[PDB]
C-alpha cells in the first residue's frame, strides 16, 4: 500500500535507529511490549501502522526493519535493551569481524558472505509488501564499516531493481574535525562509487548540530541521547506526509522528481527551525513569519556553508500542525522580495510547500518542548562545494605521500580506484561552478 | 609445579622387625553350618601391616589356609583423606572389625 | 541370551583376571563377598551377560583360572576377591614352568588340557549362548603361550562358530628379562593368529610412558598398570550390558573393523586419564575429548603411527552423547588430514555411543584402530630371531624336549609373509 | 442418549450417538463439529445475528439444534468440577446463592421438618436421591432448576470413599506365588532373616525392596509398590519380621477374579435412565436442615 | 473402512514408532494408562479412533502396529518404560541375535524362523481389519540390523498379497557422513532386491534435519527426541486426511496412481514448511503465500540435492489447518509463473492439492508451534540421480578391492548378485536420463 523498508548498516546506524523507533512506537501508542490497550486496532495489518508495522495476526506491531552490523557487541546490547520482544529476532543480523576502517576490507573480505542473508531479508519482505514505495538507508561515511558493505548492498538492490526510490540520510565528515585519517581515503571511496546509484543523498554535521544544542537547547553538554533524537524527529517529520493526512500532499517521489535539478547533483541540505526548550516555549512564543526567518537564518542550518557565500536553487518547505495557508504564502512572498537572499535565474518556482494538520509530538523526559507549529526546511544551494574543495585539498596530500596504501593493497587493492576517485570528485566540483555560473 | 617421593620411617621398618602378634577370630555367617570357623589374626609392627589366616581343621569339613595376603587395610575409622590401619592399640578382646 | 566366560591364563594372565574383575565387581556395587547390594537397576537387569545368580544373591564370575605353579593360584585366591572366584575353577597341575614354550606346548598341557576342556564345555553347557570368550594371556610369556596355543587350536574346532577374542602383552621391545622370549613370540605368533579372528597387542613400556606422563606418580605398581587395563577392557565391554543407541556385538565390530581374512592385530586406546590439576582444570567438552582420544602419545600399544597411517578406525563414547559432536569431529578429522588415512576405503571410521556413564566423572571412551602399526613389531622379532638362530644357541634344551627346526623355518616364513601383506596392501 | 459435547475452544456443539442392542439407532455422528443458529432469528437480517452461548447449557434445560427440541438430563463430574471452579459467567454452580434462595422463606421450616420425619421410617441416616429431589421441587414449587439441585447434593453428599483392602491382595499375592513354582519362601524369608545386617527394631524400606530385585523375588514391580504402600509408616520403616511372616503363605486360603467387563459403565448397563447412572448415590438430612433452619435443637 | 497396519522392522523402526505413537494418542486424548475417565468416546469401536486403534471389551485402545526386532535391549527398555502397559503383550516380537550389518545374516540365517511368527501375527491382524487400506513399513537402509529381514519380509507380504498397499519412508544414508563402510553393500543389495516391489518409497537425511534444526528451529545441540519427533509430525501430516473430514480428501491410493510416473522409479521427497519455535510463531506471521515460497525454498529438503541440477514433473500440496482455496490457487499460480522452477513438458499441470480444516497439534516438552496453517510437501524431481551416482561411485572402488567379502562368504555369499546389482543401478540411472530427455 503506502511502506517502506527499513536498513541500518553500522555502529554509525545502530543508536539513531533506536532513538527513531522509540519515538515512533511513543507517537503511535505502541507500548513496548508490542500490543495496544484495549483500543481496538489490531487487525489484518491495515490501519495507521500499515506504512511502518507489520502488525500481524499475533497482535504484535512489527517493524519492517533490518539492522546489519559487523561488530556483534553494540547489537549485542541493543537485543540487551527493552524493546527486543518488539524487533523481530533475525532481522538482527550481527557478525564477527569488523571492517576495520578499511573501505576494501568492508566490500571484499567480509562483506560478500553477508549479503546473501540480507538480500534473502529483503527479497522476504519484498514478497509479503505491495506498495514498496522505498527504502530508508542509514550509515555513514566517517564509518569504519557503515562505507563499503553499504556501498555493496547499494549495488546489489540498485541492479535487481531500478523501479523504487534510494533515500539515503548521512553523518558527513566534520570539515575540521577528524576522528578516523583513513575516513577522508573511504569517504571518497563511497562518493564515487555510489554516485551513479544514489537517488536522494542527504548530509548533516555533527559540531553544527552541538553548536544547536549550546546555542538554543542552552545545553553546553548534551549527548547522543539528545542528537539522535534530534533527527529521529527530523525523519519522523520527513515520514508525516505518508502516515497522517492534510489539505495538499507530498510524497519522496515527488521529493525526487521535483528537488535535483540535473543527473549527477542530488546532494542537498535539511533544518528544522523550532528548536527550544521547555520555559522557552512556554512564556515565549512561536509563529510562521518567524519560524521562516529562522529555519534561514545562516548560522540554523546544520552544516557550515554561508548563503551568501552561495545561491539558492530549490527549497521544499514541510510546515506541520495547525497553520492557515494566508500567512504561509505572504511570509514566502516577503522572503522573495528580501534582498539578502540570492536566487538563481532557473528557478522564478522554487517552494515546494507542503502541510500536515497533526502537531508533532514530545518525548517523555526528553529536551524538546511542546510544539504549535514546526517545520521541515530542505534546501538545495550551490554553496557545497566548499566542502568538497576542502576534502580534495585533504586528500591530495596522502596522496603525493602515498599514505597508509600498504593496508590496502596488502589486502589486496591496486591504484585504479584511488587514481580515478579524484577526478570523480574534479568532475562533481567543475558541474558546480558551471551550473552556478550563469 | 613437580612432585617429589613421601618419607619413610627407617625406625618403624628396621627397628621392631617382623614382631607378629596372633589372635583368634569368630564371625557370623549366613550360612547356618558356619558356626565356628576359628580364623587368626596375624599382625606386623613394621608397616602397621596386617595379615589373616585359617588353620586346617580336621575332618570338619573347610578348608584351610590363607584368606588374604599381607595387607595396609585401611582402617574403617579412617577417612579418605586420613589412612589410618586399625592401629593395634585398638586390638581388644570381642572387639568390633570390618574388612572388605 | 548373550554371554560371555573368562579364561586367565599364566602368571599374567593372573595379573590381569584379578584387576579385572575386582573393577568390574566395584562398578556393578558386588561386594567383596559376592552378596549384591543392587544400586544400579539396569546393571542388575542385564548381569547375565557376565554372571550367573546363585542363592542369596551372589554371583559366581563365569572365569576359570590357569596356572602350573600353586602359589600363584593360592596369591590370587588370597586377593580381595578370590572368595568370590570358585574352588570349582580351581584347576591346576604339579610341574614347574621352566618358563619353556616347548615344555608347555608338549609335555605340561598334555595332563592338563583335557581337565579344562571338561570344564569350559561344562560351563559352555551350563550358560545359554555364548558371544565367545575372551582369553588374557602373553606371548612372550612362557607358559601362558604354551597353553593357550593349544587351548585356541582344540576350542577352534570344538565350535567353528563363536567370538575367540584374544589379549596378548607384547614383550617390552628395550627388554624381554627372559632371553628366549624371541623365541616363543615366534613360535606362538604363528598358531595365534593361524587360529584366531582378533586379537589385543600390549607393550608395558607405553603404559609406563603413559604413568610417566599423566600419572607422573613416578611410584608405580604394575598393579596401577593393571588398573589402567582393566579399565581399557571394561570400555569395549560395557556396550551389551547398556541400553541406549550402539551397536554392541563384538561381531558387529569384527564386520565393520576386519577388511581381509588375515588381519586380527588390534591397539588400543582411552580417554580422559586425569593428571595432577586437570580434575579442576580440564573442561569436558567434545572438542578437547576428541582431541586427546585422537593422540600420538596416549596411544600406549606398541610406536607410534607417525610412521604410518590408519586403515580403518572405531571409537565407542560412554555417556550422554549426541550424534552432532561425534559427526562434525568426524568432518573435521577428515579434512585436516586427508592423507592420514589410506584412500583404500573413504570414511573408514566407525562410531558408538553408549548412554550410561561411568561411576564419578562424566564422559569417556574407547578407541580401537587397524593401523600399518605392527610392522616394526614384527620386523623387529625378525631381526632378534635371525641373529640369535645363525649360530642356534639356547636350543639343546629344546632339542631335548623333542623340537626341530623345520617348524621355526615355517614361523619365519608366515610372519614374513604377513609383513609382505601389510606393505602390499597399504604401500 | 445423545453425545452432545461443547467445544469450548469453537463454540461448536458435537451431537453424536452410541449404538444400542437390538433396537433401531444405527447412527452415530449428526452435526461436524459445526457452530449453529440461535434458533431465534430470521432469514433477512440486518445486524449480527447470534449463535448459542455457553450461558444456557445448564443442568436440566430445554435447547434447540436448529429444530429438533433436545431436552438436557445429565452430566459428568469432569464437567461439574471445571463448572464450579470459575463462576462468573456460571452462577448456577454457585451453591450458596440458592442458600439465600432457600433461605428466604421461613414459615415452611415446622412443615420441611414432618415431610422430611415422615419421609424415612427407620432414621437410617441415609435417603434414597429420588426422594429428596421431589420433596426439594415441592418445597421450590416446581420452580428450582436440576443445576442447583445437583450440585446441593454433591455438597452434602454422604461419605462412602473406600478402596480394597488387603485381604484381595494378598489373595492374589498367594496365588501368585503358588503360580511362580518358587512357592516356598522357605528359600527367601530364612535368607533374609539372617541377613538384616544392623537392626535392632525396623529397617529402611529402601534396603527389603533392593535384596527383592537381587534374590528375583517373582513378582511385578506394580505389586511391589502397591503392598510397599499398604505395609508403610511415616518413615517407611515396617516391622520386617511380621512383613515377612504375613507375606509367607504358611497359611490361607484363595480366591479368584470376575471379568472385566462393561457394565458399570456409561456407555452399557447400569441404569441408564432418568436417575441417569446416579449422580451422588445417597445423601443426608440433618446436615442441610441444620444449615437451613435447623435450631432449638442440640446446640441450635 | 479407513484402517491402516503399521509394521516396524528393526532397532530404528521401533523407536520412530514410540515416538509418534506417543504423538498419537495425545490428538485424541488417550491416556498413557489407555483408560479416559468418566466421559464417553466409545461405542461400537467405530469412530475417530477407529483409524489406528481397535477399542475392544476392554475399553482399552489398542496399536494397530508391530514391533518385530532383533536385540531384546531396546524392546525390553520400552517393555519397561512407560507405554509397555498399553502396548500389546505379545505383539512386540524380540529376537536374541543381532544382523550384524549383514544382509544375508538377516537374509538367509535368523529371519527365517521369525517370519511365521509375524506373519501369523498380522493375518490375525488382517482378519479384524475390515478396510485395510495398506501397510506403513518403517525399516533403513544403513540399519545395523533391519535391511535384511525387511527385504524378506516386503518380498513375501508383496506376492501373497498383490491387491493392496506398501508404502515405504526409510532414513536415506548420508551423502558424505559415515556409520559403516558396509552401508554401501546392503544399500544397493537392498534397492535392487526392493525396485521390484515396492510402490513408493520416501528418503530424508539425519544432517539436513539437524541443518534445519540449528538454522531456525535454533537448536544447536539437538538429538532425534527432536528429530523424530519431527518425522513423527510428518506422517501424522500425511494420514490427517485420513483421521479427519473437510472440504476435499486425499488417499494413499491416489498417491499410488498419481506421483510416480513410471515403474521402477518411484523416489519422491518429504518436506514440511513452516518449521518454527516458540518465539518465531509467538511474534510472527504465517500465511499460504510464503509458507508456499519457503516450502519451495531449494535448502528446505531433507535431501541434498539441487532442484536446479534437477526437474519436477509432480507435487503434492497437503494444507492443513485454516487454509482457503482462493489463495490457494493464488500462491500456485505466481509460483508456477515464477520461472527458477524448470518443470518438464510432461505435465501440463504438476499440482496435487489436498485439504483439511483441523490443526496440527503441539506435544508437551516439545519444539514444534502453535501452528495454524501446516504444508507438508511431497515433491517428486529429477535432482536425485547424482545421489545415486553418489553411491556407484562410493562402491566401485570398494568392490573392486573386495573389502570384507570373505565375511559374507563365510556367511554364505557368492558374487553374482553384487555383479547383478551395479547394473540394475545403472539401468535406473539411464531411466532417469532417459526420461529427462525432452
Ligand atoms: N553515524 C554516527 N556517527 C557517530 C556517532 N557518534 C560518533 N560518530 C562518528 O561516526 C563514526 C563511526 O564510524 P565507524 O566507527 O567507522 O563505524 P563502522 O564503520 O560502522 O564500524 P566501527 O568502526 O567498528 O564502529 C565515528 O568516527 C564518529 O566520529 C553516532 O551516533 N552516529
Ligand atoms: N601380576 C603380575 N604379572 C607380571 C608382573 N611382572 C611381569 N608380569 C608378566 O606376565 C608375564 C606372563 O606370565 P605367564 O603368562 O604366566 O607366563 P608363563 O608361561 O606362565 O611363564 P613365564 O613367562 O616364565 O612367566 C611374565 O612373563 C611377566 O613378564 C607383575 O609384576 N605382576
Ligand atoms: N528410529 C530410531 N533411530 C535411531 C535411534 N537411535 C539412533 N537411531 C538411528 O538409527 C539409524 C541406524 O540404525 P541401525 O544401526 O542400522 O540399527 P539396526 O540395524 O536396526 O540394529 P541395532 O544393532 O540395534 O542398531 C541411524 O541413522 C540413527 O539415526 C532410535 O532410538 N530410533
Amino acid at each position: 500500500m503506502r511502506e517502506c523498508i527499513s536498513i541500518h548498516v553500522g555502529q554509525a546506524g545502530v543508536q539513531i535507529g533506536n532513538a527513531c523507533w522509540e519515538l515512533y512506537c511513543l507517537e503511535h501508542g505502541i507500548q513496548p511490549d508490542g500490543q495496544m490497550p484495549s483500543d481496538k486496532t489490531i487487525g489484518g495489518g491495515d490501519d495507521s501502522f500499515n506504512t511502518f508495522f507489520s502488525e500481524t495476526g499475533a497482535g504484535k506491531h512489527v517493524p519492517r526493519a533490518v539492522f546489519v552490523d559487523l561488530e556483534p557487541t553494540v547489537v549485542d546490547e541493543v537485543r540487551t535493551g527493552t524493546y527486543r520482544q518488539l524487533f523481530h529476532p533475525e532481522q538482527l543480523i550481527t557478525g564477527k569481524e569488523d571492517a576495520a576502517n578499511n573501505y576494501a576490507r568492508g566490500h571484499y573480505t567480509i562483506g560478500k558472505e553477508i549479503v546473501d542473508l540480507v538480500l534473502d531479508r529483503i527479497r522476504k519482505l519484498a514478497d509479503l509488501c505491495t506498495g514498496l514505495q522505498g527504502f530508508l538507508i542509514f550509515h555513514s561515511f566517517g564509518g569504519g564499516t557503515g562505507s563499503g558493505f553499504a556501498s555493496l548492498l547499494m549495488e546489489r538492490l540498485s541492479v535487481d531493481y531500478g523501479k523504487k526510490s534510494k533515500l539515503e540520510f548521512a553523518i558527513y565528515p566534520a570539515p575540521q574535525v577528524s576522528t578516523a585519517v583513513v575516513e577522508p581515503y573511504n569517504s571518497i571511496l563511497t562518493t564515487h562509487t555510489t554516485l551513479e546509484h544514489s537517488d536522494c543523498a542527504f548530509m548533516v554535521d555533527n559540531e553544527a548540530i552541538y553548536d544547536i544544542c549550546r546555542r538554543n537547547l542552552d545545553i553546553e553538554r548534551p549527548t547522543y541521547t539528545n542528537l539522535n533524537r534530534l533527527i529521529g524527529q527530523i525523519v519522523s517529520s520527513i515520514t508525516a506526509s505518508l502516515r497522517f493526512d492534510g489539505a495538499l500532499n507530498v510524497d519522496l517521489t515527488e521529493f525526487q522528481t521535483n528537488l535535483v535539478p540535473y543527473p549527477r547533483i542530488h546532494f542537498p541540505l535539511a533544518t528544522y527551525a523550532p528548536v527550544i526548550s521547555a520555559e522557552k516555549a512556554y512564556h515565549e512564543q512561536l509563529s510562521v513569519a518567524e519560524i521562516t526567518n529562522a529555519c534561514f537564518e545562516p548560522a540554523n542550518q546544520m552544516v557550515k556553508c554561508d548563503p551568501r557565500h552561495g545561491k539558492y536553487m530549490a527549497c521544499c518547505m514541510l510546515y506541520r500542525g495547525d497553520v492557515v495557508p494566508k500567512d504561509v504564502n505572504a511570509a514566502i512572498a516577503t522572503i522573495k522580495t528580501k534582498r539578502t537572499i540570492q536566487f538563481v535565474d532557473w528557478c522564478p518556482t522554487g517552494f515546494k510547500v507542503g502541510i500536515n494538520y497533526q502537531p508533532p509530538t514530545v518525548v517523555p523526559g526528553g529536551d524538546l518542548a511542546k510544539v504549535q507549529r514546526a517545520v521541515c526546511m530542505l534546501s538545495n544551494t550551490t554553496a557545497i562545494a566548499e566542502a568538497w574543495a576542502r576534502l580534495d585539498h585533504k586528500f591530495d596530500l596522502m596522496y603525493a605521500k602515498r599514505a597508509f596504501v600498504h593496508w590496502y593493497v596488502g589486502e589486496g587493492m591496486e591504484e585504479g580506484e584511488f587514481s580515478e576517485a579524484r577526478e570523480d570528485l574534479a568532475a562533481l566540483e567543475k558541474d558546480y561552478e558551471e551550473v552556478g555560473v550563469d | 609445579l613437580i612432585p617429589k617421593a613421601p618419607r619413610k620411617d627407617v625406625v618403624k621398618m628396621l627397628m621392631n622387625d617382623n614382631k607378629v602378634l596372633r589372635y583368634l577370630a569368630a564371625l557370623e555367617s549366613p550360612i547356618p553350618e558356619d558356626k565356628d570357623r576359628r580364623f587368626v589374626f596375624s599382625y606386623f609392627l613394621a608397616t602397621d601391616m596386617i595379615s589373616i589366616f585359617e588353620p586346617p581343621v580336621r575332618n570338619s569339613g573347610i578348608i584351610g589356609g590363607k584368606f588374604l595376603g599381607r595387607t595396609k587395610v585401611v582402617k574403617s575409622f579412617s577417612p579418605v583423606d586420613n589412612p589410618i590401619y586399625y592401629s593395634p592399640s585398638d586390638f581388644f578382646i570381642g572387639a568390633v572389625i570390618e574388612v572388605f | 541370551m548373550r554371554e560371555i566366560v573368562h579364561l586367565q591364563a599364566g602368571q599374567c594372565g593372573n595379573q590381569i583376571g584379578a584387576k579385572f574383575w575386582e573393577v568390574i565387581s566395584d562398578e556393578h556395587g558386588i561386594d567383596p563377598t559376592g552378596t549384591y547390594h543392587g544400586d544400579s537397576d539396569l546393571q542388575l537387569e542385564r548381569i547375565n551377560v557376565y554372571y550367573n545368580e546363585a542363592t542369596g544373591g551372589k554371583y559366581v564370575p563365569r572365569a576359570v583360572l590357569v596356572d602350573l605353579e600353586p602359589g600363584t593360584m593360592d596369591s590370587v585366591r588370597s586377593g580381595p576377591f578370590g572368595q568370590i572366584f570358585r574352588p570349582d575353577n580351581f584347576v591346576f597341575g604339579q610341574s614347574g614352568a621352566g618358563n619353556n614354550w616347548a615344555k608347555g606346548h608338549y609335555t605340561e598341557g598334555a595332563e592338563l588340557v583335557d581337565s579344562v576342556l571338561d570344564v569350559v564345555r561344562k560351563e559352555a553347557e551350563s550358560c545359554d549362548c555364548l558371544q565367545g570368550f575372551q582369553l588374557t594371556h602373553s606371548l612372550g610369556g612362557g607358559t601362558g603361550s604354551g597353553m593357550g596355543t593349544l587351548l585356541i587350536s582344540k576350542i577352534r574346532e570344538e565350535y567353528p562358530d563363536r567370538i575367540m577374542n584374544t589379549f596378548s602383552v607384547v614383550p617390552s621391545p628395550k627388554v624381554s628379562d627372559t632371553v628366549v622370549e624371541p623365541y616363543n613370540a615366534t613360535l606362538s605368533v604363528h598358531q595365534l593368529v593361524e587360529n584366531t579372528d582378533e586379537t589385543y597387542c600390549i607393550d608395558n613400556e607405553a603404559l609406563y610412558d603413559i604413568c610417566f606422563r599423566t600419572l607422573k606418580l613416578t611410584t608405580p605398581t604394575y598393579g596401577d598398570l593393571n588398573h589402567l587395563v582393566s579399565a581399557t577392557m571394561s570400555g569395549v565391554t560395557t556396550c551389551l550390558r547398556f541400553p541406549g543407541q550402539l551397536n554392541a556385538d563384538l561381531r558387529k565390530l569384527a564386520v565393520n573393523m576386519v577388511p581381509f581374512p588375515r588381519l586380527h592385530f588390534f591397539m588400543p586406546g582411552f580417554a580422559p586419564l586425569t593428571s595432577r590439576g586437570s580434575q579442576q582444570y580440564r573442561a569436558l567438552t567434545v572438542p578437547e575429548l576428541t582431541q586427546q582420544m585422537f593422540d600420538a602419545k596416549n596411544m600406549m600399544a606398541a610406536c607410534d603411527p607417525r610412521h604410518g597411517r590408519y586403515l580403518t578406525v572405531a571409537a565407542v563414547f560412554r555417556g550422554r552423547m549426541s550424534m552432532k559432536e561425534v559427526d562434525e569431529q568426524m568432518l573435521n578429522v577428515q579434512n585436516k588430514n586427508s592423507s592420514y588415512f589410506v584412500e583404500w576405503i573413504p570414511n573408514n571410521v566407525k562410531t558408538a555411543v553408549c548412554d550410561i556413564p561411568p561411576r564419578g566423572l562424566k564422559m569417556s571412551a574407547t578407541f580401537i584402530g587397524n593401523s600399518t602399526a605392527i610392522q616394526e613389531l614384527f620386523k623387529r622379532i625378525s631381526e632378534q630371531f635371525t641373529a640369535m638362530f645363525r649360530r642356534k644357541a639356547f636350543l639343546h634344551w629344546y632339542t631335548g624336549e623333542g623340537m626341530d627346526e623345520m617348524e621355526f623355518t615355517e614361523a619365519e616364513s608366515n610372519m614374513n609373509d604377513l609383513v609382505s601383506e601389510y606393505q602390499q596392501y597399504q604401500d | 442418549i445423545f453425545v452432545i459435547a461443547f467445544y469450548l475452544s469453537d463454540d461448536t456443539i458435537s451431537v453424536f450417538e452410541p449404538i444400542e442392542n437390538n433396537s433401531g439407532n444405527a447412527g452415530g455422528m449428526f452435526l461436524k463439529r459445526s457452530r449453529v443458529k440461535k434458533p431465534g432469528q430470521e432469514v433477512f437480517k440486518s445486524e449480527f445475528s447470534e449463535y448459542i452461548k455457553a450461558e444456557e447449557l445448564y443442568i436440566g434445560a430445554t435447547v434447540n439444534i436448529n429444530g429438533y427440541l433436545f431436552i438436557l438430563l445429565n452430566a459428568d463430574e469432569y464437567t461439574l468440577n471445571y463448572m464450579e471452579n470459575n463462576t462468573d459467567k456460571f452462577p448456577y454452580s454457585n451453591f450458596e446463592l440458592a442458600i439465600q434462595k432457600l433461605k428466604q422463606e421461613k414459615s415452611k421450616s415446622r412443615e420441611i421438618t414432618q415431610v422430611f420425619a415422615a419421609a424415612d421410617y427407620n432414621h437410617t441416616k441415609v435417603v434414597p436421591y429420588n426422594t429428596f429431589r421431589d420433596i426439594l421441587m415441592s418445597i421450590t414449587m416446581g420452580k428450582l432448576i436440576d443445576q442447583e439441585l445437583i450440585t446441593i447434593a454433591r455438597h452434602y453428599r454422604v461419605p462412602e470413599i473406600m478402596d480394597p483392602d488387603l485381604a484381595y491382595l494378598i489373595a492374589r499375592a498367594h496365588e501368585k506365588f503358588k503360580k511362580n513354582i518358587f512357592e516356598n519362601f522357605d528359600m527367601f524369608i530364612y535368607n533374609c532373616v539372617y541377613e538384616d545386617r544392623e537392626k535392632k527394631g525396623v529397617l529402611p524400606t529402601k534396603d527389603i525392596r533392593r535384596m527383592c530385585k537381587s534374590s528375583r523375588l517373582p513378582l511385578d514391580d506394580d505389586f511391589l509398590d502397591c503392598l510397599l504402600s499398604r505395609f508403610e509408616d511415616k518413615d517407611h520403616q515396617i516391622n520386617y519380621e511380621i512383613f515377612f511372616s504375613v507375606l509367607n503363605w504358611r497359611m490361607n486360603p484363595t480366591p479368584d477374579l470376575q471379568a472385566p467387563p462393561y457394565l458399570k459403565e456409561k456407555c452399557e448397563d447400569v441404569w441408564v435412565g432418568m436417575p441417569s447412572p446416579i449422580p451422588v448415590k445417597y445423601v443426608r438430612y440433618l446436615d442441610f436442615l441444620i444449615d437451613v433452619y435447623g435450631l432449638e435443637d442440640n446446640m441450635l
